[PDB]
DNA sequence: CAGCTAGGATATCACAATCCCGGTGCCGAGGCCGCTCAATTGGTCGTAGACAGCTCTAGCACCGCTTAAACGCACGTACGGATTCCGTACGTGCGTTTAAGCGGTGCTAGAGCTGTCTACGACCAATTGAGCGGCCTCGGCACCGGGATTGTGATATCCTAGCTGGCCAA
DNA sequence: TGGCCAGCTAGGATATCACAATCCCGGTGCCGAGGCCGCTCAATTGGTCGTAGACAGCTCTAGCACCGCTTAAACGCACGTACGGAATCCGTACGTGCGTTTAAGCGGTGCTAGAGCTGTCTACGACCAATTGAGCGGCCTCGGCACCGGGATTGTGATATCCTAGCTGG
């Protein structure tokens, strides 16, 4: 039963709220989440806020979450699809971690695209040719869709 | 369903005693029996555990002979006479 | 009179005797249940072919007479001619079974 | 300059994720890929000779499976079993 | 040789040891001073637990023709 | 545009080759052909024996205030467990030595 | 030591499943997690230890031969003071 | 009608297309919309000529 | 209508099948391709050794007044030839028995 | 209905050549055969492995003969690369 | 080109000694020190009598150690550390 | 003087080989009989250094093996010397001859 | 019958060997670097075997009857082990004798890599006769009851040694 | 009264006889080895076609040879102790045989699970052409660890203090 272990950890977000993020359940469904975070600070995507979508699978914490964006963006390592290319979601999952913890990395890939392991290779191409484009070009969109 | 034990006591002593007269020996301790009924207990444990794998990797209920022959193969103790 | 022979001496003539016959020394009905009983604790309600068992059996008793050869051995080099379950151990440690 | 394969690589990096502040020898290094291969040769020569067996023509996981269940002694085994069946999930997963 | 008896009490003399002398000093002080047959090992034997049973010998060490004598 | 290139261990989450594996197989005539979860299964066994062989090896070396592994430190992991030294009975370890053990019988009393 | 001699609840409930620690299991790490949760995250992701990633993998089979697993003294403690 | 994926059974009627689909299959179980492929996006289910109780089958991720 | 037809085992003179050797050789998955002397060389050698095991078991059977080779007859014949029991030592022969030997301290005396 | 297939025929033809007027139990046939199909995979196995290793893709009978020298002992070797070694000759021969 | 038999008196009585001691023997009594290189020429003749035909069916001259290594693993005797 | 009485300078031998994996044989004398005994099989023979290691390497373990289980024959006939009845007691059970 | 002397064990003292610790140089662990070859992806084709349906082998259960084998108890021989005891084959520790080890330069067999090409083996269809199972039967041998040879054990007889008694001599 | 010789008794060893076990023999009856048959499937036949490897030509790695100092390891020897083995003695464990108890084996019957074989269709893996970065050797440098000298701890061997029983002398 993963119900307990969701169940404790919103009441400790809801204890700790986070500072540019939120999320929670959307519903009596505590497996399907929402989360929202704004763009983070010195980035081509702040002012913008991202709605994203969670997708418990049964075995949490010893599963990752299907954690994907519902809100187009342009990242190198981030589909058209709004899925996310993360450790922490693939490999680094550990159930000894908070689901904060796995907002502020986004944040960071956010700010810090990995284009060794991108999921657009255009997006990644431009990442590594030109920083000025792809900060022009995630602002752009940040400003038409996040925002 | 029909769950049987103590089945280890049917290697009576006067048959570890013919076994062991084909061994060559003249004289034997008590104390053998029930050692001999370890070490048999252990060798045999070593070749059904290998037999009823070979069976159940081809997927069918029945112990074959070709399993135990290549149970017993795989083990440095090839058997002839049964294919 | 009681005609008794002496200690060891029917003890030489059933080795040759049993030295000669390639008969199986083990009764078939409890060696069977035995080799049932064991399988019992990997899968149950399996099935043998009456040849698996003979098989078995024939490859056992091979495997104790192989045995007895050389705790027979042991006992000896140890001056004595009782075997004794030292013995035993001696021997499946030097043959590395243990 | 014929190019030689071998498994140092990964071994210094199991050797990085298990003890991540431990040096190996070069001559240890060796001993590990003499291992490996060792290993290698023992599992696919049992595979193929279930494959064999069974009048099989393809190795699958399931002959590799019962390979590892004969070759591998009780729990090292079971652990082993573990471990490829897990694998093999996340690998058909994606 | 002289009887087995007065062999025995002339090695015993010999050898002045502390606690007697052993059967086996007996039999090696015998065998090297006196022409014996092969059968002087059980004639010493039987000697021994005759001459203890006499009372001619006191047991020092061991149990009947096993250990070390000296003369009463 | 085609895809970024994925390696299969990557996929599995392994670090032994998965494509090295495959080919060897497929090399090493031991069928006529090669199931897809054959190689996986084979990287991760082989992964996890190395990693299990090495944690009692790098415990040994530290445990000898070394802090490089050196095929002493090897026989000595291997001879102490008693898995690994049943599934490694009939090998000999270059520059290994032996497990130090006296018979109490030897011993001064 | 757990700690302690009288663990309240909060130290008394799982590290991972926050239940009341059942047949707790003592890690090589000190690390003190339940027989369910355990027994699951063992084979479930890693082998690894969730806390400090440790490797248990030498020490798991060490101590599953012998049943030594079950942390027997924190376990009985936990039943004097605890259901 | 039935529709069957190879598993949720069942799903709309012959009127949404691929996207729709996927997009109920990752409601309805968290399988991500793309990932991987759908085996038998704009295409619709009568552009297929999909009847009732048919078997699909559902890479880039 | 080409020509008759001449078994490669009468071609070398010998009696095992030299076409049925071939054939388990490529179908064995030994190698990719198989030469064309290693059937006839390994009939050869078949044949070569089970005549000497059959003339041995034959002499075993002959001095036990039989005409019939049992298998008790085989281990005989394998027990006594140094060469084939050094070549057969780790094979259990079924209704085999054990060559009579008594250590000679066990004798009376 | 399967047709299987056994070295009986060929067993019994050799044992007609050395011994015209001696039979063979059932059993010792099983033997006989069981001892021959060992033997058989022993050179096979030994044959294959030699080309492994000599980076070969063909066995040829020059691998048999080293085959055979590694697994018979002595004096048995030593007839049976004989004896090979002549049926090759009259088999290339015609 | 003039390789006499001497060698075998190369493994001297101390050499002998002190592998037994490595060994774990406490003493030793004279005879074993020919016993012994008469059991090591034994050994030697079994595995180099495989090498060498190794190096024969190659082709070549030397003796590499993967001729070795091979003829140690034909008899059992696998060695790591040499490829 | 001093003495240690016999025994004492075998134990600490033992504890000091036991703890050392360096190779007991003199490298030139091994060699030699080496290329003694290969030069019947096939004359003017070559060998590489590694595989004279590994032949020494091999038959060191071979020999310490031997002398392993023949210490614990002669023990379990009630000595503490080893004597050739041993050896050949663990030769034969071994299945060497 | 008592004290003194010889044989014993326990505690304390001294010497030697395995140890350990902080300094010092030396080479291989380990890291980066850039090229290249083996892994990957994307695509075609055919076939291995997963599955479903059907057959009939042989694995299983069960029962009564015969009898040989297993069991357990009585009894005493010969074996294992506990004890003493004696001789030298072992280990220990000197000094003198030797060839293993190292770093050295010099000399080249032969290992090992490439690039040509053709003799050899894969792959194939069409041809057919060796090898298979089915069927049948009788001579080989398992099994039994009668009479024989070899080995072991027990008993009896003969010979040798020991002890006691008697006689003779001092 | 003591010593020596002779006779008688007791014990031990050797030889012979008897008893039992395995053995050797035809008789007799059951059934599996082995042969005859005819159908079938695996081996043979002849042709294409592709690539493994032999054979040649070149490159340079590692195997090898003689050389001369500097030790540490081998050797040969003196000495004596603890270990091996031979010799004896005692208690009981393990062999033998018997009567009673137990269940294996036999063979005869009745039941179905599941082994093993067929046919259908498709998911999966071989294979090829194109592509790309993981993994290789080459290069470098520096910290982990081997080597060593100068003090410390533990173990083994030896001596001195306290304890018992036996013998000679008073
Ligand atoms: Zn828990
Ligand atoms: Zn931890």
């Amino acid at each position: 039963m993963a119900l307990k272990r969701i169940n404790k950890e919103l009441s400790d977000l809801a204890r700790d709220p986070p500072a540019q993020s939120s999320a929670g359940p959307v519903g009596d469904d505590m497996f399907h989440w929402q989360a929202t975070i704004m763009g983070p600070n010195d980035s081509p995507y702040q002012g913008g806020v991202f709605f994203l979508t969670i997708h418990f699978p049964t075995d949490y914490p010893f599963k990752p979450p299907k954690v994907a964006f519902t809100t187009r963006i342009y990242h190198p390592n981030i589909n058209s699809n709004g899925s996310i290319c993360l450790d922490i979601l693939r490999s680094q999952w550990s159930p000894a971690l908070t689901i904060s913890k796995v907002l502020l990395s986004i944040s960071s890939l956010l700010s810090d695209p990995n284009p060794d392991d991108p999921l657009v290779p255009e997006i990644a191409r431009i990442y590594k040719t030109d920083r000025d484009k792809y900060n022009r070009i995630s602002r752009e969109w940040t400003q038409k869709y996040a925002m | 369903r029909k769950v049987l034990r103590d089945n280890i006591q049917g290697i009576t002593k006067p048959a570890i005693r013919r076994l062991a007269r084909r061994g060559g020996v003249k004289r034997i301790s008590g104390l053998i029996y029930e050692e001999t009924r370890g070490v048999l207990k252990v060798f045999l444990e070593n070749v059904i555990r290998d037999a009823v794998t070979y069976t159940e990797h081809a997927k069918r209920k029945t112990v074959t002979a070709m399993d135990v022959v290549y149970a017993l193969k795989r083990q440095g103790r090839t058997l002839y006479g049964f294919g | 009179k009681p005609h008794r022979y002496r200690p060891g001496t029917v003890a030489l003539r059933e080795i040759r005797r049993y030295q000669k016959s390639t008969e199986l020394l083990i009764r078939k009905l409890p060696f069977q249940r035995l080799v049932r009983e064991i399988a019992q604790d990997f899968k149950t309600d399996l099935r043998f072919q009456s040849s698996a068992v003979m098989a078995l059996q024939e490859a056992s008793e091979a495997y104790l007479v192989g045995l007895f050869e050389d705790t027979n051995l042991s006992a000896i080099h140890a001056k004595r001619v009782t075997i004794m379950p030292k013995d035993i151990q001696l021997a499946r440690r030097i043959r590395g079974e243990r | 300059r014929s190019r030689k394969e071998s498994y140092s690589v990964y071994v210094y990096k199991v050797l990085k994720q298990v003890h991540p502040d431990t040096g190996i020898s070069s001559k240890a290094m060796g001993i590990m890929n003499s291992f490996v291969n060792d290993i290698f040769e023992r599992i696919a020569g049992e595979a193929s000779r279930l494959a064999h067996y069974n009048k099989r023509s393809t190795i699958t996981s399931r002959e590799i499976q019962t390979a590892v269940r004969l070759l591998l002694p009780g729990e090292l085994a079971k652990h082993a079993v573990s471990e490829g069946t897990k694998a093999v999930t996340k690998y058909t997963s994606a | 040789h002289p009887k087995y008896s007065d062999m025995i009490v002339a090695a015993i003399q010999a050898e002045k040891n502390r606690a007697g002398s052993s059967r086996q000093s007996i039999q090696k002080y015998i065998k090297s001073h006196y022409k014996v047959g092969e059968n002087a090992d059980s004639q010493i034997k039987l000697s021994i637990k005759r001459l203890v049973t006499t009372g001619v010998l006191c047991q020092t060490k061991g149990v009947g023709a096993s250990g070390s004598f000296r003369l009463a | 545009a085609r895809a970024k290139a994925c390696t299969r261990s990557s996929r599995a989450g392994l670090q032994f080759p998965v494509g090295r594996v495959h080919r060897l197989l497929r090399k090493g005539n031991y069928s006529e052909r090669v199931g897809a979860g054959a190689p996986v299964y084979l990287a991760a066994v082989l992964e996890y024996l190395t990693a299990e062989i090495l944690e009692l090896a790098g415990n040994a070396a530290r445990d000898n205030k070394k802090t490089r592994i050196i095929p002493r430190h090897l026989q000595l992991a291997i001879r102490n467990d008693e898995e690994l030294n049943k599934l490694l009975g009939r090998v000999t370890i270059a520059q290994g030595g032996v497990l130090p053990n006296i018979q109490a019988v030897l011993l001064p009393k | 030591l757990p700690k302690d001699a009288i663990p309240s609840l909060s130290e008394c409930q799982c590290g991972i499943c926050m239940e009341i620690l059942v047949e707790p299991v003592t890690l090589p790490c000190n690390h003190t997690l339940c027989k369910p949760c355990f027994q699951s995250t063992v084979e479930k992701a890693s082998l690894c230890c969730p806390f400090c990633r440790r490797r248990v993998s030498s020490w798991t089979r060490y101590h599953t031969r012998r049943n030594s697993l079950v942390n027997v003294e924190l376990w009985t403690i936990i039943q004097k003071h605890y259901p | 009608m039935q529709i069957f994926v190879k598993t949720i059974t069942l799903e709309v009627e012959p009127s949404d297309t691929i996207e729709n689909v996927k997009a109920k299959i990752q409601d309805k179980e968290g399988i991500p919309p793309d990932q991987q492929r759908l085996i038998f996006d704009g295409r619709t289910l009568s552009d297929y000529n999909i009847q009732k109780e048919s078997t699909l089958h559902l890479l880039r991720g």
